[PDB]
């Protein structure tokens, strides 16, 4: 599978939603996640098996999304919420992560 | 909640290394780890997970001679034994935690907790 | 004969792990209700199946049982297949007479489920320990 | 090892609590049976679980508990506290001897959790098939 | 019958390496007790059994057997496998009488593992020659 991401970059106001629109060139079953790749430190978990929020995200956070093009759709874009948004994708064999994509206010 | 590792030297080509991390919190018999590079301009690739108990050690396809894993209950450390280092995989190294698991496969998978980071480079 | 999406909560080696389950039909055959894992591939998922029975003439007793069926995959062998390799079978059935009363029976549950989470049966099955 | 095992919190309403002491292995057959004391020789609630090792016929584990819990009876004039109703239940696993102790683990507890859940408590308390 | 974690001391082909056995409990069927090593695999896992007997008026002799069992499996190429492959057993048989004294019985198990000691008896084990 070669996960794709579609925005390269990307600029919103503090005020307005965005989405993420994420793509898998083969079928995976409800099986992805998302990282959050900040500036100076290490990744974490936002969104576990492409709708389960965790405890540990923030509630701004949603995703959906089922059988072939995924997203995380959040929902308020609160200030100093910047970083990486990494896509890992768990089936078929390696797993591979995605790109890249830059969410500058 | 600390993942600390160290095996940071500046390694000559083809030579080999070795790099451990600690763990708190984690009971470590109960858990396996997996380490995840991250080529230094953007992106990430995963390397090698092991199980619970130490026995059963995945890599992946792409290098298979160069990586073996050996995971030390004693001391919730786990060593990566790197050799034959190839030119310009050299990258950050992270330690993940398999806590939140699913599926048929063992390695449908999903990585919290991730560790600090120590640079290898050649 | 009522079904719904199951959760578990609570289940793992760790005790972190979560598990749904969607049903997926009573078949009327042998009264075999069934509940799985939503997965694709109708030989890679986990199920289990619940069947409660009859007295007839021939064996006087009720006879509930409880299989699950856990099968973990292995991944490709020289090729992107992802087929079968290892079976983890699970039974439990109870064998309830006809004037039992609710509290006796729910007492075996209630007993066979804390003595699942007895320090000495998880020595026994987690590390196959004899005892 | 052995251990005197007590039940916490396990019955109808969970406030009941249980506790047992081993009778010993039985030789013969590696059979290991808990026991619950009882004063007498045959009223006692008993919990027996042996684990094997795989034969030349089949080549994998199958470990197998019991827990077997009969009743008594009234005074009918002798005391003699009979017993008139068993309630067997059985559990048997079967892993194959190359699964990981991850693997195992995980399908004993899920066992374990399933029972709690209400569909399973509907149809044990209740008869009722799912 | 007690029983211990077992450290084993200057075992392998230099003689620095060292090994850990775990207690696995007595087998009351046969009176087999086992030790093994600390792994999660029922399977790829060396092990060490060890059964004294008793005399039945069958063959009247004690019969002590040592058995030990390693198991060396390979790589799994593909990705996640792993299968056992090789075997290599090992076994220890002592026919000791009613009457003997432990002086000579211990003689025999000091003579059994200095001849394993010995130079010629690596010469026939390790490089597979015949004596010499």
């Amino acid at each position: 599978i070669v996960i794709t991401q579609t925005p390269a970059i990307l600029s919103v106001s503090p005020g307005e939603r965005v989405s993420f629109s994420c793509r898998a060139s083969q079928g995976i079953g409800t099986s992805i996640h998302w990282y959050q790749q900040r500036t100076n430190g290490s990744p974490r978990l936002l969104i576990k098996y492409a709708s389960e929020s965790l405890s540990g995200t923030p509630a701004r956070f949603s995703g959906s999304g089922s059988g072939t093009d995924f997203t995380l759709s959040i929902n308020s874009v609160e200030s100093e919420d910047v970083g990486d948004y990494y896509c890992q994708q768990s089936y078929r064999w390696p797993p591979t992560f995605g790109a890249g994509t830059k969410l500058e206010l | 909640v600390q993942l600390v590792e160290s095996g940071g030297d500046l390694v000559r080509p083809g030579g080999s290394l070795k790099l451990s991390c600690a763990a708190s919190g984690f009971t470590f018999s109960n858990y396996g780890m997996s380490w995840v590079r991250q080529t230094p301009d953007k992106r990430l690739e995963w390397v090698a997970t092991i199980t619970s108990g130490g026995s059963y050690t995945y890599h992946p396809d792409s290098l298979k001679g160069r990586i073996t894993i050996s995971r030390d209950n004693a001391k919730n450390t786990l060593y990566l034994q790197m050799s034959s280092l190839k030119s310009e995989d050299t990258a950050m190294f992270y330690c993940t935690r398999r806590g939140y698991y699913s599926g048929s496969t063992y390695v449908d998978y999903a990585m919290d907790y991730w560790g600090q980071g120590t640079s290898v480079t050649v | 004969a009522k079904l719904e999406t199951v959760t578990l909560g609570n289940i793992g080696k760790d005790g972190k792990q979560t598990l749904v389950l969607n049903p997926r039909g009573v078949n009327p055959t042998n009264g075999v209700a069934s509940l799985s894992q939503a997965g694709a591939v109708p030989a890679l998922e986990k199920r289990v199946t619940v069947s409660v029975s009859q007295p007839s003439r021939n064996r006087k007793n009720y006879k509930v049982q409880v299989k699950i069926q856990n099968p973990t995959a292995c991944t490709a062998n020289g090729s992107c297949d992802p087929s079968v390799t290892r079976q983890a079978y699970a039974d439990v059935t109870f064998s309830f007479t006809q004037y039992s009363t609710d509290e006796e029976r729910a007492f075996v549950r209630t007993e066979l489920a804390a003595l699942l989470a007895s320090p000495l049966l998880i020595d026994a099955i987690d590390q196959l320990n004899p005892a």
